[PDB]
């Protein structure tokens, strides 16, 4: 049929409403009057569950998942089929060991109890055998197209058969599978863990999608070592998406959703373009200081450009000015998203870190001011030397107009960042009530959301927090795996030896996220390189709120450098212009970003004001 | 297979405990030896091994920094001394070996008796 075609759309846009309505529920009955419930929080993770899987499904279907396709794109198209199919294959493989190992989890936790709920758990835990029927299905049909497109290398009537096949083999006669134990033909000793290493990245740079080659890399860890221990440590694969703290993944995300479509991005371009705009080179001025202004909502650099980017080249060249600056600075203003709060990068490296969410905020809202300060002086300075023609001061009359049309959207920063920093809200509570704020203005203040609108918002949010929680919950499982065979140590140790002072440290861990930003996303890379880098920074003694805020910013530079940028991309898209031109225009504003960025390495001071 | 400990009780927060397992069957350098603990009411975990992992002895999140694995290579002993005992180290430890060296205790093959360590 075609509901169950659009099936992850509309069960995940609701569980979504449900969670949303449950949480502010709880918000309202804790804050207003002193009535908590204690039934909220448990009740909302257990519908993430559900929902992050069917977002992951989503993703499958849709081909989605991050992957590294700087050597895979290079391959003669000959030899770059095999390749695929092989990726496919594996894939099959990571979709099997999850109905597998999820069927098990949920058969075995039939006598744990969730307190709160009065509920067994294994209601968390059907999702993963359950939802895994779903990614099946939609890898089969994801399948059948590639093979209607040539791009891979055996009949889709095989791969159903072979899928179906391994299917019975595993829930009837699962010993078959004992062929396949590599511990019976390999015995590598201890250092097994250094050959599932260069077996992990040998996939990850021939294409194979980051979440997937994770799970290839522990299914080869626990087959070389011991497979009895792998029923224990799959329980990571469930228990990582029980977090109060990831559930302000998909509604940051959303908050950024329903302010370009409902229309409230412009309203504030309007306010900063009449406040600034008189001053020499204030199209640029205006340019930035929107990007400081939208950040307070959104925590993505991408959903900037895309929001902004369109207005802000117009005004720009409006006014004369040339094509690279034009696109040049509407990219590197970007960067001020993930850096002041909220940010999902910062979300991501907590998680990952086991830090505090709240300190990770404060602590990257200064450099986002310091990053806005020195986009703005290069600006002025590059517009005074070229001698572009200082537009008229607008009225005293507009500049209130734009600021009476574009004041209850000024509001929303000061509900985030005024509400973490007074201990009012939670993180995860203000992504809450900001996304309640952003319905209230857009369909209540602005009127200009409607509900078709906004469950369309609600389900392509769920569909780009699918794509994280796969690498989230992947990542969770190699970490242990990476974490307890100490391979952070024996790199720290190496590292040290190399580089003796710890600044000596940080400038060598900052040429190495720049060497590999320049052809790594800045998403398929915080789960590669991160993971690993952490601990070594928490080793040589760096302070993980700093690490993160620093690693934050020098992955946001990576989006910039044109041999892989997002940022570029999106703004050449967005602009009309080729993605050269913005390359060659955005060099002149990688220069203070450089400079902000060693000043906050040198000073660390700087960064741990607010937290402390 | 054969392994005893030997040392435990009761001690105050900070007491500087010291576990030992003597084991004998096996050879002492190809067996990944180590410590798991279990709660009274807990599921058990591991607390360090040594010959598991390949560079330097695998310790616990929670026993990192203040636990201390060590061998005796000539009367086949391992030790193990805990400093700065919380309150919450009040669990049974187990002695364990297995012939697989991978840094996994709790899943080991071979179990010894037990010592109960209590922290006040
Ligand atoms: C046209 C050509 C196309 C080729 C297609 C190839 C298809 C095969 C691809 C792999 C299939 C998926 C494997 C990963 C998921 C495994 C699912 C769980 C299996 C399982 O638990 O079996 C145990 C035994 O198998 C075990 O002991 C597990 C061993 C296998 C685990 C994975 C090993 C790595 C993959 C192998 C790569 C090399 C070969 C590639 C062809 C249980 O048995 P039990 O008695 O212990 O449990 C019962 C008592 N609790
Ligand atoms: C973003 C993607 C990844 C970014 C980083 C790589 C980018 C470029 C890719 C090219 C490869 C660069 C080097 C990485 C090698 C990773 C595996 C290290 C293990 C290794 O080969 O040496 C071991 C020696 O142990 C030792 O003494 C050395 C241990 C060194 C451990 C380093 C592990 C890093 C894994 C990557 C994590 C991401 C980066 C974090 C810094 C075992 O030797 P063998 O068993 O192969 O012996 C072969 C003879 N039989
Ligand atoms: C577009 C893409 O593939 N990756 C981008 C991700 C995704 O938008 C992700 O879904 C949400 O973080 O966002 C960034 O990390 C960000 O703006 O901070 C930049 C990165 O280039
Ligand atoms: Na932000
Ligand atoms: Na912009
Ligand atoms: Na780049």
């Amino acid at each position: 049929m075609k509901v169950f075609n659009k099936l992850e759309e509309w069960l995940g846009g609701s569980l979504f409403i449900g969670m949303f309505v449950i949480l502010v529920m709880q918000i309202f009955s804790r804050q207003i009057f002193n009535s908590p419930l204690i039934w909220s929080e448990e009740l909302s993770r257990l519908i993430f569950v559900y929902v992050g899987l069917l977002g992951v499904s989503m993703g499958i279907r849709s081909q989605q998942h991050i992957m590294i396709d700087f050597l895979y794109a290079k391959f003669p198209k000959s030899m770059q089929k095999i390749i695929f199919t092989i990726i496919q294959i594996l894939i099959l493989a990571c979709l099997i060991f999850f109905l597998y190992f999820g069927y098990d989890l949920f058969i075995k936790k039939e006598e744990i109890e969730i307190v709160s709920l009065g509920i067994s758990m294994k209601w968390m835990y059907l999702a993963l055998p359950l939802i895994t029927l779903l990614m099946l299905v939609r890898f089969y049909q994801a399948y059948s197209e590639n093979y209607a497109q040539n791009k891979v290398y055996i009949k889709p009537i095989f791969i159903l058969a072979l899928m179906i096949i391994l299917v019975l083999i595993a829930f009837i006669k699962p010993e078959l599978f004992k062929i396949l134990k590599l511990s019976n033909y390999f015995d590598l000793g201890e250092m097994t863990i250094y050959y599932v290493l260069i077996a992990w990245l040998v996939m990850i740079f021939f294409g194979v999608p980051v979440g997937w080659s994770l799970l290839v890399a522990c299914i080869l860890y626990f087959a070389l070592t011991r497979w009895k221990v792998v029923y224990f440590a799959a329980d990571k694969l469930v228990y990582s998406l029980d977090s109060f703290s990831l559930l302000s993944v998909p509604f940051f995300i959303l908050t950024g959703i329903l302010m370009n479509g409902a229309g409230i991005t412009e309203r504030i371009f309007n306010f900063a373009k009449a406040m600034l705009g008189h001053y020499t080179g204030g199209m640029g001025h205006v340019n930035v200081a929107a990007s400081l202004i939208f950040s307070g909502m959104s925590g993505s650099a991408i959903a900037d450009a895309g929001g902004l980017g369109q207005l802000e080249i117009k005004a720009m060249r409006d006014e004369g000015y040339d094509d690279d600056i034009c696109g040049g600075l509407t990219a590197a203003s970007c960067i001020i998203g993930p850096l002041v709060p909220p940010s999902i990068s910062m979300i991501i490296y907590g998680v990952i870190a086991n830090q505090s969410i709240a300190k990770l905020f404060l602590a990257g809202f200064v450099p986002g001011f310091l990053t806005t300060i020195a986009l703005m002086i290069m600006n002025y300075f590059v517009c005074k030397k070229r001698g572009y023609k200082k537009t008229a001061k607008a009225s005293p009359k507009e500049r209130w107009i734009a600021f009476k049309k574009s004041f209850w959207a000024l509001l929303t920063p000061i509900l985030i960042i005024g509400g973490i920093f007074s201990g009012i809200f939670t993180p995860t509570e203000a992504a809450v009530i900001a996304t309640f704020y952003s319905i209230i203005l857009g369909g209540f203040i602005y009127k200009e959301l409607t509900v078709k609108s906004f469950f369309k918002h609600c389900v392509e949010a769920v569909a780009i927090s699918g794509v994280t929680v796969l690498m989230i919950m992947t990542v969770t499982f190699f970490g242990d795996i990476i974490a307890r065979e100490q391979v952070a140590m024996r790199v720290a140790e190496i590292f040290i030896k190399y580089a003796t002072s710890p600044m000596m440290v940080l400038v060598m861990i900052n040429l190495l996220l720049l060497f590999l930003g320049m052809f790594i996303d800045a998403l398929a890379l915080q789960f590669l390189v991160l993971p690993m880098l952490i601990p070594i920074a928490e080793q040589v003694g760096i302070d993980l709120v700093f690490f993160g805020v620093m690693t934050t910013l020098n992955m946001m530079i990576g989006i910039l450098t044109p041999p892989m940028g997002m940022a570029l991309f999106v703004v050449a898209q967005v602009g009309k212009m080729s993605v050269s031109t913005v390359a060659k225009g955005v060099l002149p504003f990688l220069l203070p970003i450089f400079i902000t960025l060693v000043i906050i390495t040198i000073f660390p001071q700087i960064i741990l004001f607010l937290p402390n | 297979v054969q392994l005893q400990e030997s040392g435990g009780g009761l001690v105050q927060a900070g007491g500087s405990l010291r576990l030992s397992c003597t084991t004998s069957g096996f050879n002492f350098d190809d067996y990944a030896i180590g410590w798991f603990r279990q709660a009274p009411g807990k599921e058990r975990e591991g607390v360090s091994c040594i010959h598991c992992t390949a560079y330097t002895p695998y310790y616990a999140r929670s026993v990192r920094d203040r636990f201390t694995i060590s061998s005796d290579n000539a009367t086949n002993t391992v030790f193990l001394q805990m400093n700065n005992l919380r309150p919450e180290d009040t669990a049974v430890y187990y002695c364990v070996a297995d012939a697989t060296r991978y840094p996994y205790p709790e899943f080991y093959d071979y179990v010894g008796q037990g010592t109960q360590v209590t922290v006040s």
